[PDB]
């Protein structure tokens, strides 16, 4: 459950995401979530915000042009619980 | 063929396939502290001791690797198939005559994640397969 | 009688196989179509090569130098290939004596990058070092050549056997001038082929 799943914007402006995590039949709160990028980098806690009890909001700043990775041309960002990441992800395009 | 040449060839095969996984995974760098659900049928969470466990795990790895549509992945799958044949040669070399039984995969979840989670499946499979190969190299001696 | 020597070539990335063979004794057969058959094995080349009843065709292209050319893709690291030359015509069929080639035995590496040199003014031996290529992972032996700088070069040859040695020492005759050095590498056992030379690195 993501909204929106993808976005288009050239280098020179910020970014905005929204995720809600679903696990079995229980929905986790928002104060515990941590964001993830490409499963390689952890984003410091300054870069998040909470709109309400059930959504994690992240605003990036001064995004740089993404580097191609194999056949793939987008970078993926995952919302995960503690250290448990759901399979789905949002699409980042520059 | 002599057994020693076979063992040296096996060891070299593990080392080369590990190196290919490494330099193809440098652009796909991942951290071990991130667990993703929906891939419980991908192994790598337990140590591997017995021959049949290695055979079955490598067969599963080959299956998931050919489940991915890319040329380099095809090469990795081919190398794992050669590795499996080498391991079967070793198993028969050990002069143990337990009848060969193989197969038993019902991967509907595999197709689901492939059509839903291509990237995550690829990276997690590569990472866990590399870890498994390091475990086999550790326990081969 | 008919005889066709077979030569094969492998790139250093272990992703391409190239084989070449001479057409030097087929021109005298008017109307003779050419073709190639190759058979794969589970493991290793066998002791006595022979013709496998079931095979697989593969087309080859003609280049300008006068050699038939074709490739295999993808390749197998430890699988034996049995291939030969076959000629078809209107009075029967003749088969050439085959030859078995292991894919790992005809692999040559890339030249070693980052070649440097310097003159230790204190002692008198020339110091040079390299880095081994990423592939192949097997142990390799290196051969080194040095000489003066100018239009024509009166080279001198030397080698290093220890694969683990990334450094070398060499007796020289002049040190106030500038020398030239390059390197090349090959497998220790003997299989494969020499891998050119290295980029010209000029001393200071
Ligand atoms: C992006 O964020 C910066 C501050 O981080 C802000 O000044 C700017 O108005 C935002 N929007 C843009 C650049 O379109
Ligand atoms: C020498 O290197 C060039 C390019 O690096 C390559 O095209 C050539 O095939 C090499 N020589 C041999 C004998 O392979």
């Amino acid at each position: 459950v993501y909204f929106p799943p993808k976005i288009l914007t050239s280098v020179g402006s910020n970014a905005s995401f929204h995720c809600i995590y679903k696990n079995e039949n229980q929905i986790i709160s928002s104060k515990q979530i941590v964001w993830w990028r490409n499963l390689a980098e952890k984003i410091p806690e300054i870069q998040y915000s909470i709109v309400s009890d059930r959504v994690s909001k992240v605003t990036f700043s001064n995004l740089k042009a993404t580097r191609p990775r194999g056949k793939f041309t987008y970078d993926a960002v995952y919302c995960c619980n503690e250290q448990a990441c759901h399979h789905r992800y949002a699409e980042l395009y520059v | 063929v002599p057994i020693q040449k076979v063992q040296d060839d096996t060891k070299t095969l593990i080392k080369t396939i590990v190196t290919r996984i490494n330099d193809i995974s440098h652009t796909q760098s991942v951290s071990a502290k991130q667990r993703v659900t929906g891939l419980d049928f991908i192994p790598g969470l337990h140590p591997i001791l017995s021959l049949s466990k290695m055979d079955q795990t490598l067969a599963v790895y080959q299956q998931v690797l050919t489940s991915l549509p890319s040329q380099n992945v095809l090469q990795i799958a081919n190398d794992l198939e050669n590795l499996r044949d080498l391991l079967h040669l070793l198993a028969f070399s050990k002069s143990c005559s337990l009848p060969q039984t193989s197969g038993l995969q019902k991967p509907e979840s595999l197709d689901g994640v492939l059509e839903a989670s291509l990237y995550s499946t690829e990276v997690v499979a590569l990472s866990r397969l590399q870890g498994s190969l390091q475990d086999i190299l550790q326990q081969l001696d």
